[PDB]
């Protein structure tokens, strides 16, 4: 088996550039390779073969092309459809058909700060005897964000979970909930719940709360 | 050109499931047919692969002794068992069809069958409420196995929603969240009601999201 | 940088033979030295974009630097520096000197005698394989260093050097048929012949493996075919490497042709003999007569149901032709278009198989025939046969194609006749398309012939049966009898038997030119006193004198009958 590695994993360029993406073969495949883009919930959909052919209705600024053991994908007048998850297969080794990790193309936008909530338990899932705090940061960018919870001011970390969205298809944000869980029990021993928001778009960490 | 899946489904670790995959609109029997599988937020994976006949046969290491690849070209369809199933073979599977004569590239592929390994069993979510420009949602909290759909007004409310994607407990258990943003005078005038569906429990409810 | 990318591959020296080959192909007039400063410009040229890639036409491709090397737009430039490749081009016939002389020249510069020698073939065969000649090359140059130092050094060399130029020509031949099935009748032609040929080779492949190398196939052949040598030199490469990477799923005969160094291997993977047929093998009946789904297959994948058909023809019938095949499946073809409109398709077209016993013995028929006169006759005779027989089929073809033509005709009696009764078909009918289209690519230079065009450009697969339904032309008006071809001098006794042969058989295109309607047996009796009469004068003490005086009695004598 013969072992593709793709390079960025993420590829972050505004609509009319130019994006380049890479595809190096362990050994020689010819030219057996194959280029394939998935958008999210979508079935991959063939877009090269024979690393230079292009299949039909494939749009003319998809180009791929070899030199060696290195592949290259080119997406020149970059649309806002062709931004996607990006897989190279090679079809040569007689034993196995190996795809690539994948190449993710993001939009680059203006940095935006996330608005932030916090949501406390519902006395419904408080019946049942847990307790989720849910923090939410709505249409931020860029993707990185820090998200910590405070419990009476103590820092508490390993009782939650976060959650990111795909890429806004309308304004290129990202949407972010992050939830914490503990016991009914262990949830009305304290009173101050705090969340704390760290991003770029911060000039300082934001904290919402409730009692 | 048509690649209908059917057959997967949640499994416990070492049992058994049988995918299908039916074709039409393309001579089968002149095409080889593979199967590739993606875990939830991985990349892709190729399983096996069976030719025109079912002469040549290959797997993926990884399922090599537990899986067998097998197609009906008399019924057009092709078939993947895989026996001893892992947790780490949770995974999305597609059957995807070769080009007949551009190479061993995937140039049609199903719309994909979700195959989940876990000691878990199914069960419906709790739809519990998430009270307020403002923010409300809805909080689907463990059910078993994926996916829920989630909708807010029986579908009229569309934008400003944010349906998050499922993260996996400790228990098991999905549990996501679906926040919405409507406007803080609204509140009171609207009446916002999220609509969940789980197709695997047959669990549908509805919850409406008032402010305290 | 393309340029760059393809000299760091190949390193210079073959680098510049491929360049070499790539002028001498497109520029047949030009002379050597000055093909060789050509090519020494193209590679300064690429040593400057190793050193700097982005220069000033590092980034163009290299097959467009060609044609600007060419020329002191596209894609029409190629297309019209194609239509200006000499197939019959005015050059001098290939005297080759003393063996002492050659050998004087092959230790002088061993490098230049290898590049005259590349010149010389690819200026002659502007469609020669390019990696094939390359390989001719390392074969040329392996006589010359063997029997240069033998104790008899003609002994040596002669024979090899002889045994390289007949199979040069047949290579030349057999690559200009591939040249012509693409550019004449297409590419879908082209990949319907190596489907059948694949499938002859590989019963073992599965259809999209066959299909997939006859994709790649066709890529390889349209470069070399359409001037990028170097990008058909690296794509064979390739293709090699993925057909032994993958022998197990196409042939067991290839092992021993994947540990050759890549001229070799190439080679050996174009020779290798077919392999065994799977012993599952269904009767094509189940799947294309008696199935339920063949109006919908040929309705819905017209060319992958009927492209299955030849690939699974092909592999069950290695005894059958190409042309025989590709003939079996266009019956099939127009047999589905008829049957598959009418009222009850399955109860018309349950019978298709019945049309391929007369398809199939009509050529078995013809090569039997052929044979048994090649058994009486002999290389020569059986030669002069055929040549009384094409001239009266197409007098109009100049004597000179007429002769050649016919000559290699008449060497399917000894290729193919040797061979047991079964195996004879693929050998000779295949051989019979080979020749034809050397007539038909010399007389598409200047038409003369309204049958040899109407049989070269109707179809290809149907192109010998064409011709060998061919009659004695009447439209011909025949040819006042020139003398000046039957009276020889006494040069003709230090010919080779060939050479005089060649004299022989030249005289006999003129006589059937000027008595188009003389019987076999007539042309026979004139052939007979001709050879009786050179015999005897070459024995003659005074053989110049009795050329002149009979010579005038053995005219008046063909004249009179």
């Amino acid at each position: 088996d013969i072992v593709l590695t793709q390079s960025p994993g993420t590829l972050s360029l505004s609509p009319g550039e130019t994006a380049t993406l890479s595809c190096r073969a362990s050994q020689s495949v010819g030219s057996n390779l194959a280029w394939y883009q998935q958008k999210p919930g979508q079935a991959p959909r063939l877009l090269i073969y024979g690393a230079s052919t292009g299949a039909t209705g494939v749009p003319a600024r998809f180009s791929g092309s070899r030199s060696g053991t290195d592949f290259t994908l080119t997406i020149t007048s970059l649309q806002p459809e062709d931004f996607a998850t990006y897989y190279c297969q090679q079809y040569y080794s007689f034993l196995a058909k190996t795809f690539g990790q994948g190449t993710q193309l993001e939009i680059k936008r203006t940095v935006a700060a996330p608005s932030v909530f916090i949501f406390p338990p519902s006395d419904e899932q408080l019946k049942s005897g847990t307790a989720s705090v849910v923090c939410l940061l709505n249409n931020f960018y860029p993707r990185e964000a820090k998200v910590q919870w405070k419990v009476d001011n103590a820092l508490q970390s390993g009782n939650s979970q976060e959650s990111v969205t795909e890429q806004d298809s309308k304004d290129s944000t990202y949407s972010l909930s992050n939830t914490l869980t503990l016991s009914k029990a262990d949830y009305e021993k304290h009173k101050v719940y705090a969340c704390e928001v760290t991003h770029q778009g911060l000039s300082s960490p934001v904290t919402k709360s409730f009692n | 050109v048509q690649l209908v899946q059917s057959g997967g489904g949640p499994v416990k670790p070492g049992g058994s499931l049988r995918l299908s995959c039916a074709a039409s609109g393309f001579m089968f029997r002149a095409y080889s047919m593979n199967w590739v599988r993606q875990a939830p937020g991985k990349g892709l994976e190729w399983v096996s692969s069976i030719s025109s006949s079912g002469r040549y046969i290959h797997y993926a290491d990884s399922v090599k002794g537990r899986f067998t690849i097998s197609r009906d070209n008399a019924k057009n369809s092709l078939y993947l068992q895989m026996n001893s199933l892992r947790a780490e073979d949770t995974a999305v599977y597609y059957c995807a069809r070769e080009t007949v004569m551009a190479g061993k590239a995937l140039d049609y592929w199903g719309q994909g069958t979700l195959v989940t390994v876990s000691s878990a069993s199914t069960k419906g979510p709790s739809a519990s409420t998430k009270g307020p420009t403002a923010a409300l949602g809805c909080l689907v909290k463990d059910y078993f196995p994926e996916p829920v759909t989630v909708s807010w007004n029986s579908g009229a409310l569309t934008s400003g929603v944010h349906t998050f994607p499922a993260v996996l407990q400790s228990s098991g258990l999905y549990s996501l969240s679906s926040v919405v943003t409507v406007p803080s005078s609204s509140l009171g005038t609207q009446t916002y009601i999220c609509n969940v569906n789980h197709k695997p429990s047959n669990t549908k409810v509805d919850k409406r999201v008032e402010p305290k | 940088s393309e340029v760059a990318h393809r000299f760091k591959d190949l390193g210079e020296e073959n680098f510049k033979a491929l360049v070499l080959i790539a002028f001498a192909q497109y520029l047949q007039q030009c002379p050597f030295e000055d093909h060789v400063k050509l090519v020494n410009e193209v590679t300064e040229f690429a040593k400057t974009c190793v050193a700097d890639e982005s220069a000033e036409n590092c980034d163009k491709s290299l097959h467009t630097l060609f044609g600007d090397k060419l020329c002191t737009q596209e894609p029409e430039r190629n297309e019209c520096f194609l239509q200006h490749k000499d197939d019959n081009p005015n050059l001098p016939r290939l005297v080759r000197p003393e063996v002492d002389v050659m050998c004087t020249a092959f230790h002088d510069n061993e490098e230049t005698f290898l590049k005259k020698y590349l010149y010389e073939i690819a200026r002659r065969h502007p469609y020669f394989y390019a990696p094939e000649l390359l390989f001719f090359a390392k074969r040329y140059k392996a006589a010359f260093t063997e029997c240069c130092q033998a104790a008899d050094k003609a002994a040596c060399l002669l024979p090899k050097l002889d045994e390289l130029r007949d199979e040069g020509k047949a290579s030349s031949a057999k690559q200009r048929l591939k040249c012509a099935s693409l550019q004449k009748f297409g590419e879908r032609a082209f990949k319907a012949w190596a489907v059948a040929r694949l499938s002859q080779r590989f019963p073992k492949a599965e259809f999209a493996e066959v299909s997939k190398l006859v994709t790649d196939l066709t890529k390889v052949h349209t470069e070399c075919c359409h001037g990028d040598l170097l990008e058909c030199a690296d794509d064979r490469a390739d293709l090699a490497k993925y057909i032994c990477e993958n022998q197990d799923s196409i042939s067991s005969k290839l092992k021993e042709c994947c540990e050759k160094p890549l001229l070799e291997k190439s080679h050996c993977i174009a020779e290798v003999e077919n392999d065994e047929m799977p012993a599952d093998l269904p009767s094509l009946a189940a799947d294309f007569v008696e199935s339920k789904d063949v109006c919908k297959n040929y309705a819905e994948a017209k060319d992958v149901f009927l492209g299955m058909f030849l690939y699974e023809y092909a592999r069950r019938h290695p005894d059958y032709s190409v042309v025989l095949l590709l003939r079996l499946a266009k019956t099939y073809e127009t047999t589905l278009e008829k049957c598959c409109a009418a009222a009850d398709p399955h109860e018309c077209y349950a019978k298709v198989f019945d049309e391929f016993k007369p398809l199939v013995e009509e050529p078995q028929n013809l090569i039997k025939q052929n044979c048994e006169l090649f058994e009486q006759l002999g290389e020569y005779k059986f030669q002069n046969a055929l040549l009384v027989r094409y001239t009266k089929k197409v007098p109009q073809v100049s004597t000179p194609t007429l002769v050649e033509v016919s000559r290699n005709l008449g060497k399917v009696g000894s290729k193919c006749c040797k061979h047991p009764e079964a195996k004879r078909m693929p050998c000779a009918e295949d051989y019979l398309s080979v020749v034809l289209n050397q007539l038909c690519v010399l007389h598409e230079k200047t038409p003369v012939s309204d049958r040899v065009t109407k049989c070269c450009t109707e179809s290809l697969v149907n192109r010998r049966p064409c011709f060998s339904a061919l009659e004695v032309d009447e439209t011909y008006v025949p040819k006042e009898f020139n003398a000046e071809t039957f009276t020889f001098h006494a040069d003709i006794c230090t010919l080779s038997e060939k050479e005089r042969q060649i004299k022989k058989q030249t005289a006999l295109v003129e006589l059937v030119k000027h008595k188009p309607k003389a019987t076999k047996e007539q042309l026979k009796a004139v052939m007979d006193d001709f050879a009786a009469f050179v015999e005897k004068c070459c024995k003659a003490d005074d053989k110049e004198t009795c050329f002149a005086e009979e010579g005038k009695k053995l005219v008046a004598a063909s004249q009179a009958a």
